Order: C-alpha cells, then sequence, then structure tokens
C-alpha cells in the first residue's frame, strides 16, 4: 500500500503538497513516479525518476522523496491542475509497480461545506419482506471527497457495504449515498448502526435504532 | 501512439481478451505494462512484458488469471484474463514501461487512451420501491429504488407538481450487477403532518411504475 490523502486543496496561486507514503520495499529502494489524471481523460506521466519532469511538464511540478516517503509539489495553482494524482513505486519484495491511494487536488472554488448526511432505517415494508436496506445519504460537501464507515452496535461494518463516487451538484457542491444492504434478521439484532462520514480531517455521524 | 481494442462487454467467467497496438515499430526493444482503473477507483498495475523476453511480470494478485503475450510481426501487445466478475469491470490501458531493475525505476511515460470492458451478470430487472422516513427547520423524507438493471429510472414528487427542494441522487452499483437510488425532498418541519408526500417511480426497460406514499 502506497498510502496518500485522499483529498489536498488550495485557492489558486497557493502551493500544495501532496504525500506518499511506502514502505523500504518500495519507495525506501524505488525510484518514485507521479501520475496526472484531469476527469475524465488518461493518466499522463508527470514526474519520474522521483523528480524529473517528462517535456511538457510546467516546472511548478516538483518530486521528492526522504525514505520511506515520497512527495509532488504543486506551486501557482491553476484551475487546469484540478485532478486525480498517483504516486507509483516497484516494490522489490513483491516484484511489483505499487500504485498509491490516489488524491484529488481540487483548486477552491468557493467555501469549504461539511456534508449534510441523513441515515434512514429500512422501511416496514422491506422488513416484511425479510430485508432491511440502510441508506445513508450525503450532500452539499466541498471539496467533493468523503469517507464512509459504518458500524453495527459500534463495530465496523466490512460487508454489505456500496458506497458511490462523489458527484458534482448543480451549485458545484457534491453529493453521494452509502447503502448497507442487510437481512431483516441482522437489523433485529442489533441496537444500533450508524454512518460515520469523513470529510476534510473532521468526521459527521448518524445514528438509527430498531 | 498506443491504441487499445476490446471487446467492449463479457459475460462473467468468461474471457477477456484484449490487444495493445504499436504502430511505430518499437515493440521489440521496450517493456510494456497493462493497467486498469474501475469506475471510481485507483489505478492496478496487472504486469508487464519484454517485446523479446518473452519474459512476463505479472500481479501475484492476478497471476492465475493473467496471460500477457507479444506479437512482434503484427506489433501487437495482448492480455488475456479468465473467469472475469464484476470486479473485472474497468478502463483497461496499455503503457510503455520503462524498466531499470539495476536503479528500481519502474514507470509508465506513453499510455495508450483506454478501453471500458463492462462485465456484468445482470439481466433487466425491476426496481423494489420502498418509503424513506424519518428543532431543525426542514425534514428529509424519500423513496428507495432498490435493484433495478438498466439504468436509468426517474421520480418526480405529487405527480410532477412538486419541484423545490428535490434531490435524487445518483444510483450505486452493487457487486449483485443491480443499481439502487434514492430520492429525497427537503420539506420544511411544520409541513410534515399537514401535507402529503407520493414519489412517481418510472423504470421503463421493465415497464415499472410505482406512487409509494411517504409518511
Ligand atoms: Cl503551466
Ligand atoms: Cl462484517
Ligand atoms: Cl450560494
Amino acid at each position: 500500500v502506497l498510502t496518500q490523502p485522499p483529498s489536498v486543496s488550495a485557492a489558486p496561486g497557493q502551493k500544495v503538497t501532496i504525500s506518499c507514503s511506502g514502505s523500504s520495499s518500495n519507495i525506501g529502494r524505488s525510484y518514485v513516479s507521479w501520475y496526472q489524471q484531469v476527469p475524465g481523460a488518461a493518466p499522463k506521466l508527470l514526474i519520474y525518476d522521483t523528480n524529473k519532469r517528462p517535456s511538457g511538464v510546467s516546472d511548478r511540478f516538483s518530486g521528492s522523496k526522504s525514505g520511506s516517503s515520497a512527495s509532488l509539489a504543486i506551486t501557482g495553482l491553476q484551475t487546469g491542475d484540478e485532478a486525480d494524482y498517483y504516486c507509483g513505486a516497484w516494490d522489490g519484495s513483491l516484484n511489483v509497480h505499487i500504485f498509491g491511494s490516489g488524491t484529488k487536488l481540487t483548486v477552491l472554488g468557493q467555501p469549504k461545506a461539511s456534508p449534510l448526511v441523513t441515515l434512514f432505517p429500512p422501511s416496514s415494508e422491506e422488513l416484511q419482506a425479510n430485508k432491511a436496506t440502510l441508506v445513508c445519504l450525503i450532500s452539499d460537501f466541498y471539496p467533493g471527497v468523503v469517507k464512509v464507515a459504518w458500524k453495527a452496535d459500534g463495530n465496523s461494518v466490512n460487508t454489505g457495504v456500496e458506497t458511490t463516487t462523489p458527484s458534482k451538484q448543480s451549485n458545484n457542491k457534491y453529493a453521494a449515498s452509502s447503502y448497507l444492504s442487510l437481512t431483516s434478521d441482522q437489523w433485529k439484532s442489533h441496537k444500533s448502526y450508524s454512518c460515520q462520514v469523513t470529510h476534510e480531517g473532521s468526521t459527521v455521524e448518524k445514528t438509527v435504532a430498531p | 501512439q498506443l491504441v487499445e481494442s476490446g471487446p467492449g462487454l463479457v459475460k462473467p467467467l468468461e474471457t477477456l481478451s484484449l490487444t495493445c497496438a504499436v504502430p511505430g515499430g518499437s515493440i521489440r526493444r521496450n517493456y510494456w505494462s497493462w493497467i486498469r482503473q474501475p469506475p471510481g477507483k485507483g489505478l492496478e498495475w496487472i504486469g508487464h512484458s519484454y517485446g523479446s523476453g518473452g519474459s512476463t511480470n505479472y500481479n501475484p494478485s492476478l497471476e492465475s488469471r493473467v496471460t500477457l503475450s507479444v506479437d512482434t510481426s503484427k506489433n501487437l501487445f495482448s492480455l488475456k484474463l479468465t473467469s472475469v466478475t464484476a470486479a473485472d469491470t474497468a478502463v483497461y490501458y496499455c503503457a510503455r514501461t520503462v524498466w531499470y531493475y539495476t536503479s528500481g525505476t519502474h514507470y509508465f511515460d506513453h499510455w495508450g487512451q483506454g478501453v471500458l470492458v463492462t462485465v456484468s451478470s445482470a439481466s433487466t430487472k425491476g426496481p423494489s420501491v420502498f418509503p424513506l422516513a424519518p428543532s431543525e427547520s426542514t425534514a428529509a423524507l424519500g423513496c428507495l429504488v432498490k435493484d433495478y438493471f438498466p439504468e436509468p429510472v426517474t421520480v418526480s414528487w405529487n405527480s410532477g407538481s412538486l419541484t423545490s427542494g428535490v434531490h435524487t441522487f445518483p444510483a450505486v452499483l452493487q457487486s449483485s450487477g443491480l443499481y439502487s437510488l434514492s430520492s429525497v425532498v427537503t420539506v420544511p418541519s411544520s409541513s410534515l403532518g399537514t401535507q402529503t408526500y407520493v414519489c412517481n417511480v418510472n423504470h421503463k426497460p421493465s415497464n415499472t411504475k410505482v406512487d409509494k406514499r411517504v409518511e
């Protein structure tokens, strides 16, 4: 795993950095490359050999690494820079290329806006059919990145969760939704379920109970 | 210039065959990779081959399923991926790979445009429709439109008379291959016991039309 922050953002004209944290078997012994994927184009190589730029990549982009961690810096941020960025390195233990988890860079826009979260319990009608779908609706957030986690009696849920990619609303804020698909027996045998939505390092949660 | 070509659609458990054309030569003296990206997700390197090896190196997590090959005389770099499932739905890219074992430098300097491959066990199916019901100035109520295929569905409220405060969310695609979506109306709190709300759902591909009161 090469761990990147899901969301980095700043106003046009500003500078940002994007971290990429690996292990000694990859970033520690290997050169790092970076990729830019404007929506919704193919990725392009932005940085290779840790700090080098291919022709036609601006000197506003710059790469370095320290130990098991790499960093891409972008200065003079421009609306055209808004895109997903991926780091990549060869892992010499596993003998494979490992891409980072990817960072959406947002060029702000409008003010940051925390998501409004609504969690619906399953309806009586679906329960009579021996099923319970929990529905977590997430709206008006900006930058358009969130992490959704579900809890069952306070316990992390790792089964039956499906969450959409965020989509731009007409107001240029974003919306997403997450669905926890259960049987009625699972719903009835727990005391609570929650949908926890993390946006820009803060978490908004809602809880329902049978 | 690199051009991918794929079948567009493949049935679950069939074999996906892609091709990558390398006009202008240079296929023999290079490494070449396949990389993919499921919708909404990150990049995943599938593997590389050398233009003359024909040595190959695959992502171990896909190894038993993957075969890369090079046809030097047709200038074609090919991928076969056996026993596909919905997890293999992705855009598939071919890329020139610069690989120097001595310096541990492995990177992708030239990319194709990519081809979408869709793996679906889904056949046309109409949705179930359920109500979504709950100091604040507003409350939210809605309708869950569950497990349908294919897109799209439409949802209006009170036969099209209610338009303000309506938000129909994009659908989720579950591992089953079926979609669900929700539509919600945001209303003043005091309007709760004094007005009625019916979602009107239409899923034309399944001839499904349901009106559901939300209370
Ligand atoms: Cl520039
Ligand atoms: Cl679980
Ligand atoms: Cl406004």
